[PDB]
């Protein structure tokens, strides 16, 4: 904003690009969803082989074999060599000492 | 500008790659968060290898 | 309505409600009405007391209407400032601020016959730095006579006391060899045009340091209530603006009949109608009919 | 091809973004005078308001912005007072050609900026072969309707209209400007009135040496108000008044021109009567008296009327230096008429202040029987600011409209009557001037 | 947005009562 | 409704103009009386 | 404005000094053709030098149309000024949020991050409220009346200090 001027809109939203751009987690894991590009090309062909009243689960085993093993990106860039343990994996750790110790 | 701010706060939050995950950002504080709860069990366990 | 005198001060005056009832009541006197008798009556302290009431109406909505010059660059938005608070007390009926200060002094000082009297008639009018520095010039001369200093002029020591006040003044910085000459003039018209230039040179440059210095303070009043107001989250901002600006609509609305409160709450809706025309239209501004 | 509507659309865009410069906002004043656009007005305010937002100004898009100031007729007094910012800062760098744009509309809105007189009149003063005479009468009308006295350009500007040759325009410009400060001086006047011999390019500097003639009460010049008898088609309804009131005071018997010039107004106030203000709807009761042409009735019972209003207001808004003198020539006519003591000089003032029929109020209003006597007092402001101090015209003109209605006017002038030394004299002087006028008293 | 009208005249001519700096550039740069 | 006028609209709102007047038709009438009714 | 002006085709612009609108005229001695050209349009007429003196005969007279007043509108003017070089202050403020993760939570003294939180709590106190614009015409009618009634003098609107003062030395030098 300037002296006597008015702030315009395209500033205002540029603006707005950097807090969004805070939003963003400085690591992250890139887990993928399946576009719609990429799913009607399995079920149509699913269809093709008569399945197609299974062809919606078949999708959704692409994409969780693709979510399982999915990949930290950083700032774009993949850090391959990254192992994490996820607060799931954690709790069972946890839930499986505290029934070891209460046996 | 209000309406611009709603879409661009969910283009960042409809985007599942854009979830943060504790384990992710900070690998070296959550095997401190599990080893806070693991050294509490811990000394539970050593109470009863005396006992 | 217009009572016929409030009329005669609104001719020479330019302002909007006033230039109203003015064209309101010349087209009466063209659609076959009789102009009244003007009063020929009301002594001289009720007429002095008329003209005190009657310029005050032409004074308020006047200046309503000059911008300040508030934080500009030069001495012209100052000398805009000033010209315009010129033209305004002439049509509001007043004289030259020279002139009309004068006419205080003199009124102020009829009967005064020691000058000790007129530094303490006139000390609303004169400044308390100036009115200290010639009551030490007049106690200089009080003990030199050994009597009081006598308004009269004419007296020798009275010049004992008004050659010393003139070294005052040129410290203090106004030329009063050169106001002197103005008001007493000289004989040829060439030489009394050269001194008439040299006293416009310190008028203008009498009321430009006296509009820049009420501009000056405004720019301070405003830069010390912004920045006490900045120092308040909102929430306490927007619940003390909105509790004063009820008070003074419950200050209006109890009032009623009369004709300020009436016109009062009539501009809340004036306000109210250019908050809604700009928002027929932000890139025009309000709907004005042409 | 040829699109008006077009380009005011496009100059309506081009003062309306955010970092208009100086340059352009000249050029658009300047392009909106030369198609003549007063109907629309905003496009006009939107000019204005970018004007004083421009803070670099060179010598030639100031004068181009003010040109286009004075001609278009658009006055707005808080941008054009603070142009003289620019004018004061870019004054050497001005030329003689220039400088007469700056202070003929500086002078002519009337911006009290006494440093740009004192500065703009010392140029013109000292390098004054290099100043044109066209450009000469702009300075005087500049400094004159910015309310300086300045004599010191009035003497030399006498000077160069009695040797080089002056158009029609230029001394009629010359002549409103003497007009306005009062000096009358004939060794000037009259060499600005042999410019009137090659017929008048425009209407406005015969309408305005018309008021300038009478307001100095000089007369007629027989070419000026011959100029008016055809094209008094030309002027505004409030140019005309002023035209034709400038006749009635210059005692003008031509009555072909106030047919014309009376044709210019009588159908605008039946138009709007409220469009003219009431100081120009009493100089048409001045011009519809002493000439004696007819108004229609619903005009002329009106401007009457307009008459009362505004004497008033003269009245109201008197000086205090006049209350002052007033109140001394009402006293000094009771001291005439016989009063020694002061509760019997001081009874007979207050009888004086009778109602004038047009419902104002005169100050001294005397009777014997039916035989009424005004006696006006006119201090400074109406005197001729010259060695002679001879009343100027205005003082006609309140003479003869009360002597339309019965009074025979008694006018003492204050450089006469306040340089008596006592009383008693100044109570002869003012019954030698009543019983110049009316015989009888 | 609106204030309260007053009806009183200014019969004395002073120095118009200039007031003193606030501190909230050099809080705010604090 | 809309687009009002423009001799209205340059009317400054909220100077006192009527609070002045409401005086001067409440003091001028009340001190008339006054002298003319006025005995030390 | 006078009542008659004496300028016009005499003396006049010639040609114009900006590039977005063009300018030539055409100086006869009875009439003048002259061309504006701005961008996509051109007109070209003709006006005479008696044709712009009939100009300035009915005048314009431009006038502010203002919200509340030309006074008030001159105030809150100054106050958006002055909130503006208090805005341009906030906008060199030190990104506080690039510190809010937890690598920077957890290496902190306890203490030190609550003065850290607070002092990014204030931030928003501070820019919320030198955002709040529309409080800024309730700012400016605060200012107007103490300022009015000083206009409303027995002397006059624009008398002040130096020129009473510079007044009173005439009253007092001169006799009496």
């Amino acid at each position: 904003w300037k002296k006597g001027k008015t702030v315009s809109i395209e500033n205002l939203n540029t603006v707005t690009d950097k807090y969004a751009a805070a939003l963003v987690p400085k690591r992250k894991l890139a887990l993928p969803v399946l576009p719609e590009g990429v799913k009607k090309a399995v079920e149509d062909f699913a269809a093709s082989v008569g399945q197609a009243k299974n062809a919606s689960e078949v999708s959704e085993l692409l994409a969780k074999s693709l979510a399982e093993k999915a990949v930290v990106t950083e700032g774009g860039k993949v850090v391959e060599g990254f192992s994490y343990v996820s607060k799931a994996v954690a709790a069972k750790v946890i839930a499986t000492r505290r029934a070891e110790v209460h046996e | 500008y209000l309406a611009y701010a709603v879409t661009k706060k969910q283009e960042v939050q409809a985007d599942p790659s854009n979830i943060p995950f504790d384990e992710v950002l900070y690998p070296q504080l959550s095997e401190e968060l599990l080893e806070l709860e693991l050294s509490d069990i811990r000394e539970d366990e050593i109470a009863l290898e005396k006992a | 309505a217009v009572s016929k005198k409030e009329v005669l001060y609104f001719l020479s005056s330019k302002d909007a409600e006033s230039s109203t009832a003015v064209k309101s009541y010349l087209k009466s006197l063209y659609a076959g009405a009789q102009v009244e008798a003007t009063e020929t009556d009301a002594s001289e302290l009720i007429a002095q007391l008329e003209k005190k009431y009657l310029s005050a109406q032409v004074v308020e909505p006047g200046v309503h209407n000059i911008a300040l010059p508030l934080g500009e660059s030069g001495s012209a938005p100052v000398k805009r400032y000033a010209a315009e608070l010129f033209n305004l007390g002439a049509q509001a009926g007043f004289e030259c601020p020279f002139i009309e200060v004068s006419k205080k002094f003199g009124q102020e000082t009829a009967t005064s016959e020691t000058v000790k009297d007129v530094l303490n008639k006139t000390k609303s009018y004169v400044s308390a730095d100036y009115n200290a520095a010639l009551n030490e010039v007049l106690s200089s001369v009080e003990a030199e006579i050994n009597g009081p200093v006598l308004f009269d002029g004419k007296t020798e020591g009275f010049k004992k006391f008004a050659a010393k006040a003139k070294a005052v003044a040129v410290s203090r910085g106004l030329p009063a060899d050169t106001i002197l000459a103005y008001c007493a003039g000289s004989a040829n018209e060439d030489a009394a045009d050269k001194v008439s230039k040299e006293f416009f040179t310190w008028f203008e440059s009498a009321y430009t340091a006296d509009a820049a210095a009420e501009v000056k303070a405004i720019e301070a009043e405003a830069a010390s209530i912004l920045d006490r107001h900045l120092a308040k989250p909102v929430a306490q901002i927007r619940k003390e603006q909105a509790s004063a600006y009820a008070s003074l609509l419950k200050r209006a609305e109890t009032a009623k009949g009369a004709k300020w409160a009436e016109k009062y709450l009539e501009d809340v809706k004036a306000v109210q109608w250019f908050d809604a025309s700009v928002a027929e239209a932000p890139a025009s501004g309000p709907k004005v009919a042409a | 091809e040829n699109d008006v509507p077009a380009i005011l659309k496009e100059i309506d865009s081009l003062v309306s973004r955010e970092a208009v410069s100086a340059k352009e906002v000249s050029d658009a004043a300047v392009a909106l005078t030369y198609l003549q656009v007063k109907a629309n007005r905003r496009l006009w305010g939107k000019v204005l308001e970018k004007a004083g937002a421009a803070q670099d100004y060179d010598a030639a898009s100031l004068t181009n912005l003010l040109w286009a100031i004075n001609t278009g007729g658009v006055e707005h007094f808080k941008t054009v007072a603070e142009l003289a910012g620019p004018a004061v800062s870019l004054l050497p760098s001005l030329s003689p050609v220039q400088l007469s744009i700056v202070v003929e509309a500086l002078g002519g809105a009337g911006v009290k900026n006494y440093e740009l007189y004192n500065k703009a009149s010392a140029v013109v003063v000292s390098k004054i072969g290099e100043f044109k005479p066209a450009e000469i009468a702009r300075v005087l009308y500049g400094v004159a309707f910015g309310g300086v006295n300045d004599v010191a350009l009035a003497k030399a500007a006498g000077k160069v209209f009695a040797s080089t040759e002056v158009d029609s325009r230029t001394a009629a410009q010359a002549l409103y400007a003497l007009a306005k400060l009062g000096r009358a001086d004939k060794a000037t006047v009259d060499a600005l009135l042999k410019s009137f011999k090659k017929g008048t390019e425009s209407a406005s500097d015969a309408a305005a040496a018309s008021f300038a003639l009478g307001s100095l009460s000089f007369k007629a010049e027989k070419a000026i108000v011959d100029a008016l008898k055809a094209s008094a088609g030309d002027l505004a309804p409030a140019q005309a008044v002023e035209a034709a009131y400038g006749l009635a005071l210059s005692g003008a018997t031509d009555a072909e021109a106030f047919k014309a010039l009376f044709g210019v107004v009588a159908p605008a106030i039946e138009k709007a009567p409220d469009a003219l203000e009431v100081s120009s709807l009493a100089q048409l009761h001045v011009a519809s008296t002493i000439s004696g042409a007819k108004l229609p009735a619903a005009v002329g019972s009106f401007v009457a009327k307009a008459f009362g209003l505004a004497a008033d207001a003269a009245r109201l808004k008197r000086s205090s230096a006049e209350s002052a003198l007033v109140a001394d020539v009402a006293a000094a006519t009771a001291v005439a008429f016989g009063a020694q003591y002061r509760p019997e000089v001081a009874s007979a003032v207050a009888s004086y202040v009778k109602t004038a029929p047009d419902g104002s109020v005169l100050d001294i209003a005397i009777t014997k029987g039916d035989a009424k006597v005004l006696v006006q007092a006119v201090p400074s402001s109406l005197l001729t600011s010259t060695t002679p101090a001879k009343p100027l015209g205005h003082v006609a003109a309140y003479s003869k409209v009360r002597e339309a209605q019965g009074y025979a006017v008694a006018v003492v002038p204050a450089n006469e009557f306040e340089a008596l030394p006592d009383q008693k004299a100044k109570a002869q002087y003012v019954l030698a001037a009543i019983k110049k006028v009316a015989p009888s008293f | 947005y609106l204030a309260p009208l007053r009806s009183d005249f200014t019969e004395e001519i002073t120095a118009p009562k200039v007031a003193s700096a606030s501190n909230l550039v050099n809080e705010w740069n604090n | 409704a809309d687009a009002k006028a423009l001799d209205e609209l340059r009317k400054p709102k909220f100077s006192s103009k009527y609070l002045i007047q409401h005086v001067s038709q409440k003091l001028i009438p009340a001190v008339k009386e006054w002298e003319k009714s006025y005995q030390p | 404005l006078t009542t008659f002006t004496f300028s016009g085709l005499q003396d006049a612009p010639v040609a114009a000094l900006s590039g977005s609108i063009k300018l030539n005229v055409a100086a006869k001695a009875g009439k003048a053709e002259v061309t504006v050209a701005a961008g996509a349009a051109k007109a070209a007429t003709q006006v005479s030098a008696a044709a712009l003196r009939k100009l300035s005969g009915s005048k314009i007279s431009l006038a502010e149309v203002a919200r509340i007043s030309v006074l008030h509108s001159s105030i809150q003017n100054y106050l958006l000024s002055l909130s503006n070089e208090r805005y341009q202050l906030l906008s060199q403020w030190p990104d506080f949020t690039t510190m809010y993760g937890k690598d920077f939570y957890y290496r902190a003294h306890p203490e030190d991050l609550k003065k850290f939180y607070d002092a990014a709590d204030e931030y928003y106190k501070l820019y919320e409220t030198v955002t709040e614009f529309d409080s800024l015409s309730a700012l400016a009618s605060q200012v107007v009346p103490n300022y009015a009634a000083r206009r409303r003098s027995t002397v006059h609107p624009a008398i002040g200090s130096t020129v009473a003062d510079g007044a009173f030395t005439n009253f007092l030098l001169s006799k009496q």
